[PDB]
Formats: C-alpha cells, sequence, structure tokens
DNA sequence: GGAGGCCAAGATCTCAATTTCGTACAAGAAAT
C-alpha cells in the first residue's frame, strides 16, 4: 500500500528483499495475540524490516506504542543511528513523525 | 548440569526417556545453538553489499562439501544460501581421498 | 505455469532402492508426490499438476527429470542387497480370535504355510543400496523440495508398501547445463526411440505414471547407474 | 499360441502326449500362465491341485503337471504309481531352441539315473546340475532366439510367468520357477557376451591377480570394502582394464563373476 | 479425501531389532544396513506395517466382534484377506490393471483392505522405516549364555532323584564330548575353508564336498547325543537392536484418505498402544516403542503442509490431539456399513 | 467312501566376513 511509494519515493534504497519483509511483519503483527518468528540476514536491514511495520500499523489507531527489545550496544545504537536519520523521513512523508523513546 | 537436572525434571514429571536420550537432546540443542553461533561469526563478515570477505574455517571438522554424510552435516548453514554455490565451489586446505575412483 | 532452473536434487539414501528395470525417475516421484499433496488418482490433474512445477518436453513427450543416478562415496558405494518381504503368520494371527478355522474333531485344522495360498510368502527383490540417490531435473526448487522432504515418496519399487528407498537430507543444488534428458548424446531418462537419444531399448510409458497407458518403445539409460559424489556435487 | 510355453512344450514337453489326454473345453482363462483362453482353441485341461483347488491348464501348460512314470522315471520311491514331472523338478535346467524347436535337458546325476532310457531319445539329458548350469551355456554355441529355464522348480505357475525367450547373448532370462517381475529380472539376466568377453580378457592376468580382482569386485557388490579401498587395489593390480567391461549394476557384477567363478 | 502425513519420533522404550535373512549371516545377527557394516541401520518399514497391519485386523475384528456362536465370523480366505492380503479361494476382484482408481466400492466397504492392500489393489497406507537421528544408536543387546541351571544353584539339586542326578552327569558327559568332538571337526573345517583361500583348483570342488561331509558329521556327532540333542550350556549370540531411548524418525502417510479410512489407521494406532512392540526378542521386551507423530495434511490446492493434531503414544496412555483426528476416529467408528467379508 | 488333513521326499548348493559425538562468551538488569 502506501508504505513502498512513501519508502522510495522518500529517496531511501527500497530493496526487493525488504518488501517482503515488511510486508510479512506488518500480516503478522496485525494477528492479535499471536507470534511471529523470522530470520533475516545481513541485508534486509531487520531494524527497519520491523520498524516500517510499525508505521503501516501506525496509521491504524496511531494511540498504540511499540516496544523495541535488545541486546546490547552491539545493536542499540545502531537502531538509534538509523531510526533517527532514516525513519524519520518516511514518517515525515507518511505524515506520522512520531516521537522516539530511549527507555535504557 | 543441565543433563541431570532435565534429567531429574523428565524423572519427577513421568516421562520415561533415558538419561542417554536427554543428553542427545542436549547435544543436538548445543549443535542447534552453535550452528546460531557460526552464523554470527559468518554475519561479522559482510556487513555492506559491497563487501567481499573470504572465510577461513580451519576445523577438521567443518563439512567438506563432497562429505554429505558427516556427522555435523548441518554445519553448511552457516554459509548462507546466496554463498552456497561458494561453498560448494571451495579451496580445501587439508582434503582427504583426493584421488579418481575407478569404480564410478 | 512458472520459470524452470536446472537444478540436482541429492538424496541421502536411508534404505535400498529396487529398481523395477527402468531405473525410477523423478518425474514419477513427483508423480505419486503431486498425487499425494492434491489427492488424485485420476493421471490428468496430476500430470497437470507436474507440468506446474516441472519442465515438460513437448518435441518428446517426457518430462525433463533424469532416472536415478547413485551418488557413490570413496566410502560407501553401491552395493547388492535384497528388498525381502515375509509374510509373519504370529500366534496371534494363527489363532480363533481372529478368525473361526475349519474344524474337525475339535482341532483346528492349521494352516499350511510352506505351500499353497496360504504358504509364508518370501519375497526376495534385489535392490541397490548406495549412499546417495541424485537426479537431474529442470524445475521449481522449492516446490519439488518441498514434495521430496514433506510428502510420502521414496525411491525405487513399492516405497508406498516395503518403504524401499527411503531418502531424508534432500539437497537441492542449481546446474548450469540441463543434464535431465540429454547428456552427450546418452539419453539421461527414458526417451522415445526417435529421438535419436541412444541407451537402453524398452517398453514403457514416456509420462508418469509408469504402470499405466499404452508401454511404447523407449530408450532408456542404465538402470543402475553410479557417479562419484564429488562428481555429481562439481556441477 | 504364440507364447513362450507353447515354446517349451513343443520342444521339450511334447515328448509326453501319449500320457497326457484328451482336453476338456473349459470357458475361463488358464490359471497357470494366466493368458486368457483365445490362444487355447476354446479348449483346456480341468484339474485339481495337491491343495484342492479348481485349475484350468492349457495345452503347454499341463504338461508340466503330468504323471508318465514309464517315460520319466519314479521321482519317489514310495509314490511309485506317479512319476517325475517337469513342474516339480528342482534343480534341473532345461534350454530349448525355439527356432530349432530341439531342447537340452541340464539334470544332475540322480535325475539322469532316474529317467529310463526311453527318455532320453526323445530328449538329449546331458549331466549337469545346477552350478554346471553356466558352464554349459558358456562353452556351448547357443543358438538364439532361446528360453533357459535355469531350475524347473516346483513352482510351476511361476516358472510358465517366468518364460521369457532369450533374443540374443546380451540378455539370456535365466527362468528358476521365481515369479520374474520387472523387478527381479536383473537376478535373472545372464549377459554372455559381456561374461564370455570378461572371460576371454581375464586370460591376461595372473591367477593372484584374477582371484584379487573377484574378491574385490564381490565384496564392493556386497559393500564390505570401501570404493576408495577397492579401486586403489584395482589399480595397484593393474585390474582396470578388466573393470571397464563391469556392468555398473552390482547385480549383474556378481552374476557374471558367478559365471566366471564357474569357468 | 486428505493426505494424511504423519511425521514423527519413535522413541525405544526397549531395544528395537528386527531379524533380516540379508541383514544376518553367520558373522552373526546384524540389523539391515543399507550399505556395510559401517553405514547406518534402520529398522524396515515393512516390519512397522506388518504390525500395524495387525493391529487394524484386530480393531476390526473387535469392531464386528463373535458371532453368538462365539466364533469369530472371519474364515481362513476372509482372515488372509485382511490380514496378509492375498486370495486363497481365487475370488477377489480382479480390476483392470490400467484403471489406477478402482476398487471404490471395496474400499469403501473394506477399510482395512483400503488402507493395507490386498493383491492386485494397491494399498492407501505407506508406512515407513524408522530412521535413526544418531550415529552409536545401536549395539549388540541380548546374547549372554544359557547357564547349566544345577551347575549355578545347588539348591535345585536337593529336588532331583538320584535316577536324575545320573541322567544330568550323563548329559553333561555327553555335551562334553560331543563339545570336544565338535571342536576338532570345526578345526578341520576351517583348516578346508583355508584351502579354499587357496584354491588351487586341482580338487576344490572335492574339498567342497567333503566340507558338506563334514557338516553332515557334525549332525551326526550331534545325533549319537541320546540324552540331549543340543548342548545346553550354549553362548548365546547378541542380536543388533536400537539403544533404549533411541530417536528413530518415521514418516507414514495415508494417501487420499477417506475419514473413515484414517479414523481406522488411528484405532490401529490407539490399540498398538495397548502393546506397542515392534520386531522380535520379545523376550528380552524388546520393542517397546513410544511414539509422537505429528499428523500433517496438505492445504487444498497448494503445496503447504496444515497440521491438524499429533498422536503421542506413550506408557501412559495415547493423546490424540486435535479435533479432525477425533472426527476422523468418530467417523470411523460410528459408520454402519463395512461388510469385512466377501 | 470319497473329502479333507497331516506327513515324507524330491539332489542339488553359494558365499560376503568389522576396534570410541560436543569442551564458551557475552552483555544487561527495577529485584523474584
Ligand atoms: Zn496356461
Amino acid at each position: 500500500m502506501n508504505t513502498s511509494a512513501v519508502f522510495e519515493s522518500a529517496g531511501l534504497s527500497l530493496r526487493k528483499v525488504q518488501q517482503d519483509y515488511i510486508e510479512a511483519a506488518a500480516g503478522a503483527l496485525t494477528q492479535d495475540h499471536k507470534v511471529a518468528l523470522i530470520s533475516a540476514e545481513t541485508g534486509v536491514g531487520k531494524t527497519l524490516g520491523y520498524l516500517v511495520p510499525a508505521l503501516l500499523i501506525l496509521l491504524k489507531n496511531p494511540e498504540a506504542k511499540f516496544v523495541i527489545a535488545t541486546n546490547s550496544h552491539a545493536l542499540m545504537h545502531q537502531i538509534f543511528r538509523s531510526d533517527r536519520p532514516l525513519l524519520e523521513q518516511i514518517a515525515e512523508q507518511c505524515g506520522i513523525k512520531v516521537t522516539f523513546s530511549r527507555l535504557m | 548440569m543441565k543433563a541431570e537436572s532435565l534429567y531429574g525434571y523428565l524423572k519427577e514429571r513421568g516421562y520415561s526417556r533415558t538419561f542417554e536420550a536427554v543428553n542427545r537432546n542436549i547435544y543436538l540443542e548445543n549443535l542447534r545453538k552453535v550452528i546460531r553461533k557460526a552464523k554470527q561469526s559468518v554475519g561479522r563478515g559482510i556487513r555492506s553489499e559491497n563487501d567481499t570477505v573470504r572465510i577461513i574455517i580451519l576445523d577438521p571438522r567443518f563439512p567438506e562439501p563432497t562429505d554429505l554424510s558427516s556427522k555435523h552435516r548441518s554445519l553448511e548453514h552457516i554459509i548462507p544460501v546466496r554463498f552456497r554455490r561458494e561453498y560448494r565451489s571451495c579451496e580445501i586446505l587439508s582434503p582427504a581421498y583426493f584421488e579418481e575412483d575407478i569404480q564410478c | 505455469m512458472l520459470n524452470f532452473k536446472p537444478y540436482r536434487v541429492i538424496m541421502s539414501s536411508l534404505t535400498p532402492v529396487v529398481i523395477s528395470g527402468i531405473a525410477p525417475s523423478l518425474d514419477g516421484i513427483l508423480y505419486e508426490a503431486l498425487s499425494q499433496a492434491i489427492p488424485s488418482n485420476e493421471p490428468g490433474v496430476v500430470l497437470a499438476r507436474l507440468k506446474e512445477i516441472l519442465l515438460f518436453n513437448d518435441e518428446l513427450g517426457v518430462f525433463h527429470a533424469s532416472s536415478l543416478r547413485f551418488g557413490i562415496t570413496p566410502e560407501q558405494g553401491i552395493g547388492a542387497t535384497t528388498s525381502m518381504r515375509c509374510d509373519y503368520l504370529s500366534p496371534e494371527k494363527l489363532s480363533t480370535a481372529m478368525f473361526s478355522p475349519r474344524t474337525r474333531r475339535g482341532l483346528f485344522t492349521r494352516v499350511l504355510l510352506t505351500g499353497g495360498p496360504t504358504k509364508r510368502r518370501m519375497t526376495t527383490r534385489p535392490a541397490y543400496s548406495a549412499p546417495y540417490l541424485t537426479f537431474d531435473f529442470v524445475g521449481s526448487s522449492e516446490a519439488v523440495e518441498i514434495l521430496l522432504n514433506h510428502a510420502h515418496v521414496g525411491v525405487g519399487y513399492d516405497y508406498f508398501s516395503a518403504a524401499n528407498g527411503e531418502f531424508n537430507n534432500v539437497t537441492i543444488l542449481p546446474l548450469d547445463i540441463d543434464t535431465s534428458i540429454s547428456n552427450e548424446g546418452m539419453a539421461l531418462r527414458p526417451v522415445p526411440v526417435n529421438s535419436g537419444l541412444n541407451g537402453i531399448k524398452g517398453v514403457s510409458p514416456l509420462i508418469p505414471p509408469y504402470f499405466v497407458g499404452e508401454k511404447l518403445n523407449i530408450v532408456h539409460p542404465a538402470p543402475v547407474r553410479t557417479q562419484l559424489i564429488s562428481s555429481l556435487l562439481r556441477g | 499360441m504364440n507364447h513362450p510355453v507353447e515354446s517349451v512344450y513343443s520342444a521339450l514337453t511334447s515328448i509326453l502326449l501319449p500320457y497326457m489326454g484328451e482336453p476338456v473345453p473349459v470357458q475361463r482363462n488358464c490359471s497357470c500362465c494366466g493368458r486368457a483362453p483365445s490362444e487355447f482353441d476354446g479348449v483346456g485341461f480341468e484339474l485339481v491341485n495337491a491343495y484342492r483347488e479348481r485349475v484350468v491348464h492349457c495345452r503347454p501348460c499341463q504338461t508340466f503337471f503330468v504323471s508318465a512314470p514309464e517315460l520319466m522315471g519314479v521321482e519317489n520311491p514310495k509314490k511309485p504309481t506317479t512319476g517325475q514331472k517337469f513342474g516339480m523338478w528342482s534343480g534341473v535346467g532345461a534350454v530349448i531352441n525355439v527356432e530349432d524347436n530341439s531342447s537340452v535337458l541340464l539334470a544332475p546325476q540322480g535325475v539322469v539315473n532316474k529317467l529310463p532310457e526311453h527318455f532320453f531319445d526323445h530328449v538329449e539329458v546331458i549331466t549337469a546340475t545346477s552350478g554346471q548350469h553356466l558352464e554349459y551355456l558358456f562353452n556351448t554355441e547357443l543358438k538364439f532366439p532361446l528360453i533357459y529355464i535355469q531350475n524347473f522348480g516346483v513352482k510351476t505357475y511361476e516358472l510358465v510367468r517366468s518364460l521369457r525367450v532369450s533374443l540374443s547373448a546380451d540378455a539370456i532370462y535365466t527362468c528358476a520357477d521365481q515369479l520374474l517381475t520387472r523387478q527381479n529380472e536383473v537376478l535373472y539376466m545372464l549377459d554372455l557376451k559381456k561374461a564370455k568377453e570378461l572371460h576371454q580378457e581375464i586370460k591376461n592376468y595372473s591367477k593372484k591377480e584374477m582371484d584379487i580382482f573377484i574378491r574385490t569386485v564381490t565384496l564392493l557388490a556386497y559393500s564390505r570394502i570401501t570404493p576408495e579401498a577397492a579401486s586403489n587395489e584395482f589399480k595397484k593390480n593393474n585390474l582396470i582394464p578388466l573393470l571397464l567391461l563391469l556392468p555398473t549394476d552390482p547385480h549383474q557384477r556378481l552374476s557374471i563373476l558367478h559365471l566366471l567363478k564357474k569357468v | 479425501m486428505r493426505t494424511l502425513n504423519f511425521n514423527g519420533k519413535i522413541s525405544t522404550l526397549e531395544p528395537l531389532t528386527v531379524t533380516v535373512k540379508n541383514a544376518v549371516s553367520t558373522s552373526g545377527h546384524r540389523l539391515p544396513r543399507n550399505g556395510g557394516f559401517n553405514a547406518a541401520p534402520y529398522f524396515p518399514g515393512t516390519s512397522i506395517r506388518g504390525t500395524l497391519r495387525h493391529a487394524a485386523h484386530k480393531v476390526i475384528v473387535d469392531r464386528v466382534g463373535l458371532n453368538a456362536d462365539g466364533k469369530s465370523p472371519f474364515d481362513l480366505a476372509e482372515h488372509f484377506m485382511l490380514a496378509q492380503g492375498v486370495d486363497i479361494n481365487g475370488e477377489a476382484e480382479t480390476f483392470a490393471p490400467g484403471e489406477i482408481n478402482a476398487g471404490a466400492e471395496l474400499r469403501s466397504k473394506n477399510p482395512l483392505i483400503s488402507l493395507f492392500g490386498r493383491w492386485g489393489l494397491s494399498g492407501k497406507v505407506g508406512i515407513g522405516n524408522a530412521i535413526p537421528d544418531g550415529d552409536n544408536q545401536w549395539g549388540m543387546f541380548g546374547g549372554g549364555a544359557r547357564s547349566i541351571m544345577f551347575q549355578r544353584d545347588e539348591s535345585l539339586m536337593e529336588f532331583l532323584e538320584t535316577d536324575q542326578v545320573d541322567r544330568l552327569e550323563r548329559l553333561l558327559e555327553e555335551q562334553a564330548e560331543a563339545s570336544v568332538d565338535i571342536s576338532q571337526i570345526k578345526t578341520e573345517q576351517d583348516a578346508l575353508k583355508k584351502a579354499m583361500k587357496s584354491a588351487d583348483k586341482d580338487t576344490k570342488a572335492e574339498l567342497q564336498i567333503k566340507v558338506r561331509e563334514l557338516d553332515e558329521k557334525i549332525q551326526a556327532r550331534k545325533d549319537q547325543k541320546q540324552e540331549s540333542r543340543e548342548s545346553i550350556r550354549r553362548p548365546i549370540d547378541p542380536y543388533e537392536a536400537f539403544i533404549t531411548g533411541a530417536e528413530l524418525s518415521h514418516r507414514m502417510s495415508i494417501k487420499n484418505a477417506t475419514d473413515e479410512e484414517a479414523g481406522l489407521f488411528i484405532s490401529a494406532l490407539i490399540r498398538f498402544a495397548a502393546e506397542p512392540r515392534f520386531g522380535g526378542h520379545a523376550n528380552h521386551n524388546c520393542g517397546l516403542v513410544e511414539a509422537h507423530w505429528t499428523v500433517t495434511t496438505w492445504k487444498p490446492g497448494e503445496l503447504v503442509p496444515v497440521t491438524l493434531g499429533e498422536i503421542v503414544i506413550t506408557p501412559n496412555g495415547v493423546e490424540i490431539t486435535g479435533d479432525e483426528l477425533f472426527a476422523m476416529v468418530k467417523a470411523f467408528n460410528e459408520n454402519q456399513s463395512f461388510d469385512f467379508t466377501a
């Protein structure tokens, strides 16, 4: 739906491997009380993989806030340096412009 | 410790499994975590689409391409699928039975 | 209807493989597997769905699915085993609880297991026990992998009854050249005689199932073919 | 009419017509060969076997169940009034020349002894056991097409349904009273052309070299030695040209090796 | 009409052994190997298929029950049709060989024959070999020896009269004499095996026939023993079995299955769990298994498995899981249309 | 008194041979 155009029309380098993960993650997150199981190797930007679906769902009942659990500074503070200068762009183009969180 | 604890829990719960079966189950689970850890290790080589990494496995127990009946046959799953051709076309430092068998 | 690439599928042989004269072709295995997946004993629908996952040679009438070729390693090679079906007339099978035997003087007439229509059938069948079975085919890799891994198909004869030719660890690897029908003029599958491919003359249908329909003159490879596993994985 | 059982009947068991009897016309396909009555001219032999089963035999099939003690001798002294039956012979082979209609009966010495002298007039009987059948096939100049009943056996139904005419020396069908399905014809296919050329080339190799070759191939066919070890033995003993003559089928390898170890 | 694939694991409660003519040689009892002695053995799918067919036959007889006379309604012909699948009376529906889908009437009326075919009619139940998952999951079990009871315990000699303590002394002297003789005869036999190794071919055939005369001499010395015929102090050869708690992977499948045939199969599995015994050496309790089967099916129109339930056979009970499995079992139980007869 | 039902004989023979899985690290807490 809008996600793909607002991604590529934002200048961001959408990949073929990215679209299937975006759609699968969003569709799995639609199912309430179910659990999603994904392997996404290096190259799919799993951060974005489970971030763009969060903004697709945000369109519906945007009050819903999302927790992103992480292991360590190995993967945390990559998301800080990715979601701020990559996601906020499409969020702007998607009008979402939502606020980030830190709970470390 | 894990073997005896799990055997204790399966003996109090009532499951009639031998201790050897539990040892094999924990061994398989450890093998799975080994495959995951080595997948992380291989993931440390590539982090960008332009990366070109020479992966050197000096372990004699890594399965050769030709030895499909090797005990650790799962261990080529550390290699991504997209490089499995390079797994099949690889340089072996200390190969075995590199002669030609006439009973082809 | 789908794009088809030349793939080679190699599976670890768990059971000896009873070869029914002609080498078992991968299209027959896939036809059994699709006969299960979509439950159908009607050949037409199963053939139609097989064409959706396997390439079909219209000018020859055959599927791009080479016959069985045993992959032999330097440790284990092709071996001559006997797939042996024996009737087991257990003491519970020879009991009045299951059936009413003919009676004389209160004595139950014993079953003549030595000879006769009620004998202990001892059916021995040549089987070949090689470490790996390899087939070459042109088709959809995901579909064939799903069928071979999660369907009750084996290689050889009577896998649905004798569990002969059970395989696991199905590995599909892409090939560079189509070696499913022909290889340097040597037929790798049952092909019609008019194809000009040289091999072993025989009588069989071309398309599966290979026990129905008119059995026409074909050229088929050596029933037992062996290759080094290294040469098969060379691609 | 045009079936292997008719060929063996005319060649070999047409000697027991005078003790066979007049057929009784029937309406069902012969239970022994299984073929339809369209070629039996509508007639047949009605018979009951030792299991009390109503069985129809055609003119060729019935010959295997005929008791002719005055021609074939007494098979068991405890039952004098029944003689040797072609369908009850075990360890007895026969080569039927279909075109010539002549037959040679490869019987063991005991069977030859039991046969009266009148039998040898109609049928040329050579004293040979089941082990010397391959010797006779190897040495003698066979005339094709032929039917090679390796073992008449007692399972007459499986012998008749196993009868295959051997059109040439490349594929000689050894019918041994075991049902010749397409799954076990490899055990019953004798590739005498290849066996003969392999025996011709075995002459160039020493006795020890040929024993080593045979043992290596037998062990490999039974998967007792690794292919690497077998290849090492072949290369060290220079047996590769022998191996190039071997069929890739291990059962065919075992058959031809049995043939070599017989000759 | 759904192809139920049962995939799952058989855990071996007591060692799982089977005697196969090719597998067993004079070297000893070995499991079928599919290769050399170094290969991984497999429990044949034929033995499991026969066990499940026998269990299904027991289910069918119990469901039919007995007549008013207390005798089973099945005769020898019907019994062999349901157990071994071969026609003994020559009265069977000889369907045309070119009709893959033939026998629908017999398949509906006889679900046992439908699952496990008869001759001339393909079956619908395909049982697989129990493939071990490990590398050292088999071994030489059983064996031991048949110790003489009176040379082990002397308490058992206070219960024999002198006329039998002298028959014991005579049977032990006969055993020792015979074992010495057989020992020297086997020594000469092995020297003859060596001369076959030579195979000088001068008189090899005669050497074989004298070896045969020697086996006959073994049987003569072993008929001279007039108190016993076999040496009682016998070392028992071990049989090869899968180790206790061996995880063997098993694929079974019913293809194009009606709810009635599938329900009959599940009832056969349920009854088999009463005596979950595979293979032989039941004297040593060999063959006791507990097995969990994940019953999957193929999605209509796609190549995807959908899980319908699990069949967990354990010594604690059979845990049928999934509503469709219960529906199949109830459909088989409730159908009063089966005529397991001619 | 002809139908079962059990039991003994039929001559020959192929061939093949074994010695021990896996040995760790992190990072990161509002606590059990
Ligand atoms: Zn006939």
